[PDB]
């Protein structure tokens, strides 16, 4: 055809590369024989479906082409020029060099085994049944291809195509290439079967018409096109087939930017990514990862005249994922380090949150609750209360938020929350709007996902019309539900609560009455166990030490001191998890020592009867809680010594938690 | 024997294989559950439906691995689960005749031999959730554990058609059994009448029930980041109005995928949608 249909003669052809993949036969002997051919044998016997054709096996192959002084064109040139064209000539090189019958499968022990050979022999016998259509090459693969670039000192050896560029500078000549980008993965869809091959049967001739799969919309053909069931007065009417149609994997995801390499201006934007082969089911929402892959745009094929002129809306196609930042099994050496050194009550107290001034009492009150444990295996239908909850109050200026929430971001499964966002109506799950896919899903808040963990809340005066319901419904055992017009199903409730209520204006006046700033009397004096305070009294010696405390962190950048060896958080996590696998059972002398404790708890609380300072009137709900924390501290410090001294550690804590207001 | 283009399955040895499996059983399966009953559960129950009239046999279907034979039956069951139930529905009606031929005084020997029966294999193998559903699982049994959410009323199915053109009287009833209704283009009920207008008297031919039910998996040991997603159901028999929405579920079903029309007014199509087809629920 005329009008500039032919192009200029390009010196870069493909036949010069086509024979250069023919010398990717058994020749690479540096890296037990041909190593990339060794991986070819562990796929044909059907246990793994992902080959890896890296650049390392190309560069070393080009390293030992330093002595053959002949014309060998560059390989990483063309594969960053047009990367997608480097898989179709690749597969047409493997088939001449694939050893087929190297496995042993008799009848079973292979999916889709006797029937493909039944299908192949039904086409092989019909290759000579005249006294004809060859297989398209996509039918018999049962394997995929992959790629992997380099960013090691080989790039500093001698020479780029694998610098981690951001999304921002990428719109130029980087379209149709192989580029890696880091990001944060969001919007994970599901895995749906895509189509790659077809099989129509007409139930007259049985000649299954094959076709290549194009883009996401296509069309079936007629029935008078075949070779046997056609060309007569009767034609078999075509329809589809499921089992004779091989189907692949597919899953869609979207990226954003790291929020540190973004410029001062505009917001970051998304990008589309796809999967093929078997890298599927290996990403997650919240993965600080990077993908390496090849680039191509896509047509739109809808309303293309009025709108959709020459817009492009590209995606990138994935090739490799390099994920990052992830019980008597080669970890017992550090469990012994706590057993040999001992030091439970103090070194572990200095271990969690050593970044404050004083307050060893409250850092001890929390570590017992980070192990929990099954309260009692009740057997009968007596679902007893477990998992006590501690609340705090007071208004320090030491930024109380990063005191508590720093514990939560290292404690297991303990999800952060605040006042805004997941309020007390959206604390549980609900039904909302979704994209054009399956709407009215059960989107959750915190408590339907943070079951049996830490619910670290702040800002207790925020959104209280829904929150005041929300706190009772978890303190009440097992009624986390969705009592909506959609369903009336109820799920579990097993999570501890750590609250920090902020006071009224200025300081909480200690000479005034308490509960001037918390608004829930019924939630507090009967359904909690222990309180604390963060009151500020002027004291000269502490504050200049506190002055050196805050100024020391600025000239240097490090904060550690005071002869404490810092401990890794995995060690106590293993110590908690090992302590959670003990659950000792109490003796009789302990319950003999608490009945006298409760009587002495009863008598003095029944002496004041005043509205000046104190709360509580000695409930058994406080009595059962003091049994709860005792076996908790008997769980973490299990030497099988449930006795008077173990519970003497327990009442040691209830007396110092109480009367924190008397200063 | 008779080998099929579609499957690789056998001929009615499994009928004979079922009878010796069923009759010569009386107890088995103690060897896996060795701790240390003289008649099989199925034998007495086979007499029970005979005098109750019900059409349903809830097969445990965990016996072919506890029986020395019927291994190839057992692994064909997990590999062609549309034909093998259709074979087994012929057996139970004929095996009912095998008890009917003994005493000829048993419900007049006609009416409990016209209404068909059906079987229900369940608890077969195990699965774990939904993040394992690989594309190769095309025609297999799946054992889900999840939550039903909401329902819909029954829409009807096309099991038989009806036709009448503008002659005086024509009451033919064409079958379909496909995705394709086939039509004539010549008249009938006379020897000389042209290609006439054939009309579709829809509200005469009978339809059965069908119901689609939406499911979402129960969030079981989900790693505190993943949202529980969705899948749908399709029932055919009288398991309707018993799967009310809002209860824990364990379904025993096969697998199927369908195409979708991309444009709403064309027949053009390709990310498919799948579902499951329940044989027995719990």
């Amino acid at each position: 055809m005329s009008a500039a249909l032919p192009s200029i003669q390009l010196p870069v052809d493909y036949n010069n590369l086509f024979n250069e993949i023919t010398d990717f036969l058994v020749t690479f002997k540096q890296d037990k024989g041909p190593k990339y051919m060794a991986m070819l044998q562990k796929v044909a016997n059907r246990e793994l479906n992902s080959v890896i054709i890296d650049l390392d096996d190309i560069l070393q192959y080009q390293n030992e082409k330093f002595l053959q002084g002949t014309q060998a064109d560059d390989l990483v040139s063309a594969i960053q020029q047009n990367a997608n064209h480097f898989t179709e000539l690749f597969c047409r090189a493997i088939d001449n060099n694939m050893p087929l019958p190297t496995k042993e499968i008799d009848y079973k022990d292979d999916v889709l085994d006797v029937i493909l050979n039944q299908r192949r022999l039904r086409n092989e016998r019909m290759l000579s049944d005249r006294t004809t259509e060859l297989f398209p090459p996509n039918l018999t693969r049962r394997y995929f291809l992959y790629f992997k670039p380099l960013s090691q000192n080989c790039a500093r050896r001698y020479r780029i195509s694998s610098k981690p560029l951001s999304v921002r500078q990428i719109k130029g000549d980087f379209l149709g290439q192989l580029i890696t980008v880091r990001g944060i993965i969001t919007r994970v869809s599901d895995v749906k079967p895509a189509v790659e091959v077809i099989a129509y049967t007409c139930d007259q001739c049985g000649y299954e018409v094959f076709q290549e799969v194009n883009s996401r919309t296509f069309t079936p053909l007629s029935e008078c096109t075949s070779e046997e069931c056609s060309q007569n007065q009767t034609k078999g009417q075509l329809f589809m087939s499921t089992r004779a149609s091989k189907f692949s994997a597919f899953q869609e995801c979207k990226i954003q930017e790291l929020s540190q390499q973004v410029p001062v201006g505009h917001i970051p934007r998304s990008l589309n990514i796809h999967v093929n082969g078997t890298l599927v089911r290996s990403l997650s929402p919240g993965d600080i990862v990077d993908v390496t892959g090849i680039f191509l745009p896509a047509p739109y094929t809808g309303f293309k005249a009025l709108k959709a002129g020459l817009l492009t809306e590209t995606y990138l196609e994935a090739q490799f994922v390099r994920q990052h930042k992830k019980l008597t099994s080669d970890v017992e050496e550090r469990v012994m380090e706590l057993i040999t050194s001992g030091d439970v009550y103090n070194r572990l107290a200095k271990s969690i949150a050593p970044e404050i001034y004083g307050n060893l009492d409250v850092k001890k009150a929390l570590l017992l609750l980070l192990v929990g444990g099954v309260d009692k295996r009740v057997g009968d239908g007596m679902k007893i209360r477990g998992d006590i909850n501690v609340c705090l109050m007071g208004d320090p200026g030491v930024a109380k938020s990063q005191l508590l929430k720093a514990i939560c971001k290292i404690s297991p499964r303990g999800v952060y929350t605040t006042g805004k966002g997941s309020s007390g109506v959206g604390l549980t799950a609900a039904v909302m709007k979704d994209p054009v896919t399956d709407e009215m899903i059960l989107e959750g808040g915190a408590l339907v996902l943070a079951d049996n963990g830490i619910c670290c809340i702040d800002e207790f005066d925020k959104m209280d019309e829904s929150d005041r319901t929300a706190i009772h419904e978890v303190m009440e055992q097992q009624t986390i539900s969705i009592s909506k017009a959609g369903i009336n199903t109820t799920l579990n409730a097993r999570t501890s609560i750590l609250a920090a209520a902020n006071p009224l204006y200025g300081r909480y006046n200690p000479r005034l009455s308490p509960l001037d700033n918390i608004n829930l009397p019924a939630a507090l004096l009967s359904r909690f166990d222990i309180l604390f305070l963060m009151l500020d009294i002027p004291s000269r010696d502490d504050d200049e030490k506190l002055a050196e405390h805050v100024t020391y962190v600025h000239m240097h950048n490090k904060q550690p001191d005071l002869d404490f060896t810092p401990v890794e958080p995995s060690k106590m996590r293993e110590y908690i998890a090992y302590a959670k696998t003990k659950r000792p059972v109490m003796s009789e002398a302990v319950n003999d020592y608490v009945v006298q404790a409760y009587i002495r708890l009863r008598q003095d609380s029944k002496r004041e009867m005043d509205s000046k300072f104190s709360f509580g009137q000695a409930t058994p709900r406080t009595l059962l809680g003091i049994i709860r924390l005792s076996q908790a501290l008997a769980k973490l410090r299990l030497a099988d010594m449930v006795d008077i001294d173990d519970v003497e550690e327990a009442l040691r804590l209830v007396r110092v938690s109480k009367e924190s207001l008397y200063q | 024997l008779r080998i099929i283009w579609g499957t690789n399955v056998s001929i009615q040895e499994c009928t004979t294989n079922f009878r010796n499996f069923l009759m010569s059983f009386k107890y088995k399966f103690r060897k896996i559950l060795d701790e240390r009953d003289e008649e099989l559960y199925y034998i007495k129950q086979l007499n029970e439906m005979r005098e109750l009239g019900t059409s349903n046999l809830n097969l445990d279907a965990r016996n072919l691995l506890a029986y020395k034979q019927t291994e190839d039956l057992y692994h064909q069951l997990l590999n062609y689960p549309q034909e093998v139930i259709s074979i087994m529905d012929q057996t139970i009606k004929d095996c009912m005749v095998s008890l009917i031929v003994d005493n000829n005084l048993d419900y007049d020997l006609d009416e409990i031999e016209t209404k068909f029966y059906k079987v229900r294999p369940y608890n077969v193998g195990s699965c774990k959730g939904m993040r394992e559903l690989n594309p190769n699982d095309i025609d297999k049994l799946i054992n889900l554990k999840g939550l039903v959410l909401r329902s819909t009323p029954v829409i009807p199915d096309m099991k038989v058609a009806f036709f009448k053109c503008n002659v005086c009287d024509h009451t033919m009833a064409v079958e379909i059994d496909r995705g394709v209704i086939q039509e004539p283009a010549r008249c009938e009920r006379i020897d000389c009448n042209e290609p006439n207008s054939m009309s579709l008297i829809h509200n005469r031919c009978s339809f059965a029930d069908k119901q689609v039910i939406k499911l979402q998996e129960t969030p079981d040991f989900v790693p505190d980041g993943q949202t529980p997603h969705s899948i749908s159901l399709c029932v055919y028999d009288e398991l309707v109005d018993s799967c009310r929405a809002g209860d824990r579920i364990e379904v025993t079903g096969t697998f199927r995928s369908i195409p979708i029309r991309a444009n709403s007014r064309q027949r053009v199509l390709s990310l498919y949608k799948t579902y499951v087809d329940v044989v027995h629920v719990k």
